């Protein structure tokens, strides 16, 4: 199956560099076009630059012509893409994405998505808090106080996703802050066990936090 | 620089009707247009290549029409699983430019919110630190004013509010405000209460707890 | 294709100095490689061939180097008709390419603007619009603002600049600031000013004239 | 009397740039050459470069070139020193200074120096506590807690009260420096005259006067 | 570039005695030979030129000498206002370098420190957090160990730890110790002891409060 692996993560100090990978597999890396997207917090698509790895041919955007740099590795089938003399505007999410048409159908593969976060602050992993209380009840998880983005919360490893509100990051005071409730039958819990699992690639952390009745 | 421009940075329907959202082009690009859709929190999805040709697992609800700088993406049959952020653009000439993105909405009947309390967890207790939690589940509109009050006194600091985006089931909005206090401060009050003003009701829904 | 990236887009120099520009071919091209110069407004001249080789006229002072993937132009007293861009290609696989270019600046020391003003004139007149044109000439460096009063209140609308590249006999930077307004609006004021603000000005130009 | 007024503290982004301003008073700007020094914390001295205001001829360190950038202004009678591309190793105090010899003795002049702060953080004032007393002397004290950047000015009753201060150096700690300064006077003098600790903070426009009340 | 050395970092000697310092030149620099003094939070200060020679107001103690490479400065009759580094510094040849530096020492009898605790301030309180603060002046040597008990438990976290230069008065050190704690964590406790070893005595000086 074709896939595009890309790294969840990257903090970076003000004025370093840093260089964002996109493993490609399932398919021959030296056939397709690779596409890199900017996608800052809560603004629009912006057209970074393509590289061919055939010949690392590349087409770069006159905006991004010194700051993004696209390199390709045949032995790894691994693109990259470096970012230099890193600043707060380039603090965004950054998609590696290819084309394939095999004369039958057109399908598009994008990757996760690495989120550049351009900051002086260190990583800081999320304390993860339990929120515990008729036909159905509804309860919580409590991911607080974690820097950089972002963190991905499940319930029972994703098998509770029905009833599920995961509300977005906010940050505060320099630390994101985010919130997930969940609401099942009031025979589920507390007979059952009802964890939440908070992931934090930044920091390598993965906690899972049982919802006790107490 | 070529600039595509979407008139619209929000467009509207009901369940089952249609959406329609344009695209305009400074210079002329022919057919050499695609569009994106992008769930929050998900990497785009690629809808429509040369202006009018889906991608493979593109439903026919998505339909895209247009030449020269007038472009179209049409949505039928509108589903709450639908409800994303949609770009135009143009790959005729370098450097490719997106559109600013329109992101849909879905009208739907008002619905009160379902509202829930949370003490400080005895993990955090420990933590020195004490955070009070409420949920605002499943309301419409998004619109929605949420007081907390200590012992009837209105504390509008150390608030944390998160809205969600417009619901893919049921079309409604969640609310989550965090009030965050010392455990001192914690320990030294007594009742706790999330007051929240919607429209549906002209009396604020109160849910409050005392430490005792 | 094979990328022909030249990684500095300006290179500054004086007068008689010796400047070189590089060139990195993405994979080997031996010494298919080609130099070109464009002044502005004219097309591409031919300057090395066989990455060393020089086209009939071209001047010793452009040299060539390299071979397999690095090569560098060369061009030794610089004069200021030198001013242009230089592009390299490859031609040992195709197709050919060429690079992003790079272009020559030349240093000197300061120059403050001549500024002549010219009011609209009578034939514009009786086409029913007014241009009132503001020339600043032969300033170093090109950072240079203007400003436009009608009857002591600046105007803001109806102003074109444009700037010419560096001047291939002294090495200086020229303006010219346009004011367009119908013949009623230039004929509702009297006094037309263009202010010119320069690193040279201990205090602005001012040229005026009276309707 | 001459003169050279630099000032206090200079607080500049990573990436960006600053010019450092030295004016000069009580001579003849363009007669002598004006020469600049960096030091960095808990470091030695360096020679950036030099100027004559005269003619604005200049002699660099060439560890400087692309770094510093000297200029005089002679309507003002001020040299300036233009850092670019701040990184955290050009966090320092900078230094202008003159040498005149008037055909009779030799003499220097120094500015106070210029401590340029390169860092993300933004200004935070200090928090500014006294220390009184819960024998023939009486041993009183002043906190000046959680400021940043460098430097702070503490002096007692205006400089009036001198001998018998311990001003301690400043530590960093999370992010924000703290210092401590002690004096010792006659027990006939506290309480019953005003003591009072002068802080001063030019990075944040501060001036706090704290007496140290008894109780 | 030319290296000035300074071989050592400290220079020691008691009060009214005399103190040398070498500077070793990489090169041959004549007698193109600065010294300058700098006292902790001042600027430097100019004392000798052209290797022998003294600034204006400069007294006869500072004495420079030596040519070619082998520099020395000479402080007689030492007293404590005379705490400093002193660097040399070659003018000779561009670019202009520096000694490392050598810092003077004043060598004198132990003497036991006078300590002092403050409780938290009343306004520091309104703040959230409490800083106890133990001053521990004019003690000899240097070498000193300061605890802090609460309430018998021993606190070695939340210090701010600061020492004077040696003292210009009486050639002494002084200490500032500050435990900051948060105003509950204070008030949850009644004893707060400063503890303070020093070579001066086997047996800590203990000063300490009940809130
Ligand atoms: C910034 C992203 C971007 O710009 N892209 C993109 C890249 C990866 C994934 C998704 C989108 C464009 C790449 C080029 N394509 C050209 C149109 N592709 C075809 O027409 C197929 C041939 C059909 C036929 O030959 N029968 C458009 C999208
Ligand atoms: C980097 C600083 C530096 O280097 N300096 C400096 C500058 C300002 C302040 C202090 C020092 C000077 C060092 C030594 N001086 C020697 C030249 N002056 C004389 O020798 C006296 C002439 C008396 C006569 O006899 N005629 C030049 C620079």
């Amino acid at each position: 199956q074709v896939q595009l692996q890309q790294p969840g993560a990257e903090l970076v100090k003000p004025g370093a560099s840093v260089k964002v990978s996109c493993k490609a597999s399932g398919y021959t890396f030296t056939n397709y076009w690779m596409y890199w997207v900017k996608q800052r917090p809560g603004q629009g698509l912006e057209w970074i630059g393509r590289i061919h790895p055939s010949d690392s041919d590349t087409n770069y955007n006159q905006k991004f012509k010194g700051k993004a740099t696209l390199t390709v590795d045949k032995s790894s089938s691994t693109a990259y893409m470096q970012l230099s003399s890193l600043t707060s505007e380039d603090s965004a999410v950054y998609y590696c994405a290819i084309e394939i048409y095999d004369g039958y159908n057109t399908m598009d593969y994008w990757g996760q998505g690495t989120s550049v976060t351009v900051s002086s602050a260190k990583t800081t992993p999320p304390s993860v808090y339990p929120l515990a209380p008729n036909s159905m009840v509804t309860l919580g998880c409590l991911v607080k106080g974690y820097f950089p983005e972002p963190v991905t919360v499940t319930w029972n490893s994703g098998s509770l996703s029905s009833g599920v509100h995961t509300f977005p990051a906010v940050l505060q005071s320099d630390l994101y802050t985010l919130s997930s409730s969940v609401t099942v039958p009031s025979s589920t819990w507390p007979s059952q066990t009802v964890t939440c699992n908070v992931a934090h690639p930044a920091s390598s952390t993965k906690v899972d936090k049982k919802i006790v009745p107490r | 620089d070529i600039v595509m421009t979407q008139s619209q940075k929000f467009m509207s329907t009901s369940v089952g009707d249609r959406v329609s959202v344009t695209c305009k082009a400074s210079q002329n690009v022919g057919t050499n247009v695609a569009w994106y859709q992008q769930k929050p929190g998900q990497s785009p999805k690629a809808l429509i290549y040369s202006a009018s040709y889906r991608y493979s697992g593109v439903p026919d609800r998505f339909t895209g029409s247009g030449s020269g700088t007038d472009f179209t993406l049409t949505i039928s049959n509108v589903q709450s699983e639908d409800l994303a952020e949609y770009f135009c653009q143009q790959y005729n000439n370098y450097p490719l430019t997106f559109g600013a993105g329109t992101k849909l909405e879905l009208k739907r009947a008002d619905a009160a919110p379902t509202v829930s309390i949370f003490p400080p967890s005895s993990e955090q207790l420990t933590s020195g630190g004490a955070s009070v939690v409420c949920f605002l589940n499943n309301f419409y509109p998004k619109d929605i004013n949420v007081k907390w009050k200590i012992d009837g006194s209105e504390r509008q600091n150390g608030v944390l509010n998160s809205w969600t985006d417009q619901d893919s089931k049921d079309s409604t909005y969640s609310m989550s405000s965090t009030l965050t206090l010392t455990k001192d401060e914690y320990e030294r009050h007594n009742s706790y209460t999330c007051e929240a003003t919607h429209k549906t009701s002209t009396s604020p829904i109160v849910k409050s707890f005392n430490r005792n």
